[PDB]
RNA sequence: GACGCGACCGAAAUGGUGAAGGACGGGUCCAGUGCGAGACCCGCACUGUUGAGUAGAGUGUGAGCUCCGUAACUGGUCGCGUC
C-alpha cells in the first residue's frame, strides 16, 4: 500500500534548471524523512539530499549543496527537488525514498520510488537509425545463425527493441546502449536462430523511441550471395 | 570529515546454495547506524538489514547482519537463485550519508565457450558516411573474455566500444557486443575486416572475419 | 519549695549578608542515548566520570552554610520580693 512515484525528470542542458517531483501515497509524508538518491548509469547509489520532518530541517551531499534545494508540500502528499545549474555529471536515475519509522526499522529507507532519468547534454533530441546485422551467408558458428538490428545515434536515453512484435523472446539479446564521443547513443539488438529457417521464416526488429516520435520496424533477411 | 564506507569485494561468483558475506568499513565509527540494501537490474534497492544486524520485516532469515567495531558485514547463509544481486551498505549516522560501492553477486557455473559472430556494415549505413561493424560473442561463462579488431592484420585500438549482457537468468552466461566504427572513407580504403576472440573456454583465439564486398 | 519581677543564656523562627561548581540542588549549562510517526529543532525519560563558569555563560528575592542582627517560647541559670 505504501508508493513513491517520481517525475519531472527528461532532457535539460548544461546550466540549466529542472524540479522533480516525488508523490507519497500511502503514508503522510510529514510524519517520515524524505530522502533523494541517485544512480549514474552502471554505477552505485549516491546520496543527494533529504528533509526531515518537524523541523524541516534540510541536508545535502556536497557535491550539491548550492545547487539543489530539497522542499516539501504537505497539502499534496509531494516532495521536490529542485535542481539548478545542472552538469553533465548529474545525468542519472533519480529516485526518491522514505526513512522508515524509528521503532520499525531505525534510519533504514524502507520504501523507494523507481526511479526518474535525467539526461543532462547538450546534445539534442533525435530518432535513431536502424541498419540490419543480416544473417552470414556462410552459415553458423554451431548450427545456428545470427543476426540483429543496429541502433545507432539517437538520444537521449530510452529506447525499446522487441522481435515479431513480441512473439519471439527465446535466445534475444538486446544490449545496454553507449555513449558514443558525438554526444549520441547506440545499442545492438540480436538473435539466434536454426540456419536451415532463415529462407523461410520471418524475423523483424521493432524499435520505439518515444522522445523523437520514432518507431520503426526493419525486416532483417539473407543478402545476394 | 565525510564517513567513508569501503566495501569489498566489489564483486562476487558463488553457486547456488553457497554461503557468502559482504563487508563494509566505516571510516570513523558510525555506531549501529548501518542498512543493507539489494538492488536487481532496472529496479529500485530494497531493504534487507537496519541499526547494522536487525532483519527488516519480510525479508527472509537467511540474511544476518553483524558488526565489529567499524566493520559492518552482511551474511546470506545459504544463496537461492532469486538472491544474486547487487548489495549496497549505507551509513546514516551523520550526515552527509554515505552508501559503499556496491557486491555484484553473480552465479557460478560450468565455463561456456561463446559462439562468435561478425556482421559487416549495411549498405544503408554506408550512404550516411559511416561503417559500423559489429562482432557478437554469444553465451559465454565466465564473463572474462577479449576481443580485438584487426583491419588487414593490423590490430585496431581506441576505435570500438563493447556492451555486455546481464547474465541470463536461464542459462547464467554472458552475452558481448562489440562495435568497430569507421568513416566511409577508411572502410573503402582496406579488405579483411576481422574479430579475434580469446576466452577460457578456448584452446586457442578464434577468429572470424569477411572480405569487404564479397557476400 | 511555690508564685511573681528582672537579667543573662539557650531557642522553633526570621531580616540582612557572601563564599562555595557539580559530592546541595535546579524548571542552570553541556554531552551521550532512548522515546513521542521526531538523527537536528521541541517535549519527556535515562546516563555522565575535571559532566562544568560559583551568583553568574541566570530575569532563581532556591536549599544548606559563613558573618551581622532580631526573636515566640509553654527552656536553663542567677539575683531580688512575699510565704
Ligand atoms: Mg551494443
Amino acid at each position: 500500500e505504501v508508493q513513491l512515484v517520481e517525475s519531472g525528470g527528461g532532457l535539460v542542458q548544461p546550466g540549466g534548471s529542472l524540479r522533480l517531483s516525488c508523490a507519497a501515497s500511502g503514508f503522510y509524508i510529514s510524519y517520515s524523512s524524505i530522502h533523494w538518491v541517485r544512480q549514474a548509469p552502471g554505477k552505485g547509489l549516491e546520496w543527494v539530499a533529504s528533509i526531515s520532518p518537524y523541523s524541516g530541517s534540510t541536508y545535502y551531499a556536497d557535491s550539491v549543496k548550492g545547487r539543489f534545494t530539497i522542499s516539501a508540500d504537505t497539502s499534496k502528499n509531494t516532495a521536490y527537488l529542485q535542481m539548478n545549474s545542472l552538469r553533465a555529471e548529474d545525468t542519472a536515475v533519480y529516485y526518491c525514498a522514505r526513512q522508515g519509522y524509528r521503532r520499525r526499522s531505525g534510519r533504514g529507507f524502507d520504501y523507494w520510488g523507481q526511479g526518474t532519468l535525467v539526461t543532462v547534454s547538450s546534445a539534442s533530441t533525435k530518432g535513431p537509425s536502424v541498419f540490419p546485422l543480416a544473417p552470414s551467408s556462410k552459415s553458423t558458428s554451431g548450427g545456428t545463425a545470427a543476426l540483429g538490428c543496429l541502433v545507432k545515434d539517437y538520444f537521449p536515453e530510452p529506447v525499446t527493441v522487441s522481435w515479431n512484435s513480441g512473439a519471439l523472446t527465446s535466445g534475444v539479446h538486446t544490449f545496454p546502449a553507449v555513449l558514443q564521443s558525438s554526444g549520441l547513443y547506440s545499442l545492438s539488438s540480436v538473435v539466434t536462430v536454426p540456419s536451415s529457417s532463415l529462407g523461410t521464416q520471418t524475423y523483424i526488429c521493432n524499435v520505439n523511441h518515444k522522445p523523437s516520435n520514432t518507431k520503426v520496424d526493419k525486416k532483417v533477411e539473407p543478402k545476394s550471395c | 570529515s565525510d564517513i567513508q564506507m569501503t566495501q569489498s569485494p566489489s564483486s562476487l561468483s558463488a553457486s547456488v546454495g553457497d554461503r557468502v558475506t559482504i563487508t563494509c568499513r566505516a571510516s570513523q565509527s558510525v555506531s549501529s547506524a548501518v542498512a543493507w540494501y539489494q538492488q536487481k537490474p532496472g529496479k529500485a534497492p530494497k531493504l534487507l538489514i537496519y541499526s547494522a544486524s536487525s532483519l527488516y520485516s519480510g525479508v527472509p532469515s537467511r540474511f544476518s547482519g553483524s558488526r565489529s567495531g567499524t566493520d559492518f558485514t552482511l551474511t546470506i547463509s545459504s544463496l537461492q537463485p532469486e538472491d544474486f544481486a547487487t548489495y549496497y551498505c549505507q551509513q546514516s549516522y551523520s550526515f552527509p550519508s554515505t552508501f559503499g560501492q556496491g557486491t555484484k553477486v553473480e552465479i557460478k557455473r560450468t565455463v561456456a565457450a561463446p559462439s562468435v559472430f561478425i556482421f559487416p556494415p549495411s549498405d544503408e549505413q554506408l550512404k550516411s558516411g559511416t561503417a559500423s561493424v559489429v562482432c557478437l560473442l554469444n553465451n559465454f561463462y565466465p564473463r572474462e573474455a577479449k576481443v580485438q579488431w584487426k583491419v588487414d592484420n593490423a590490430l585496431q585500438s581506441g576505435n570500438s566500444q563493447e556492451s555486455v549482457t546481464e547474465q541470463d537468468s536461464k542459462d547464467s552466461t554472458y552475452s558481448l557486443s562489440s562495435t568497430l566504427t569507421l568513416s566511409k572513407a577508411d572502410y573503402e580504403k582496406h579488405k579483411v575486416y576481422a574479430c579475434e576472440v580469446t576466452h577460457q573456454g578456448l584452446s586457442s583465439p578464434v577468429t572470424k572475419s569477411f572480405n569487404r564486398g564479397e557476400c
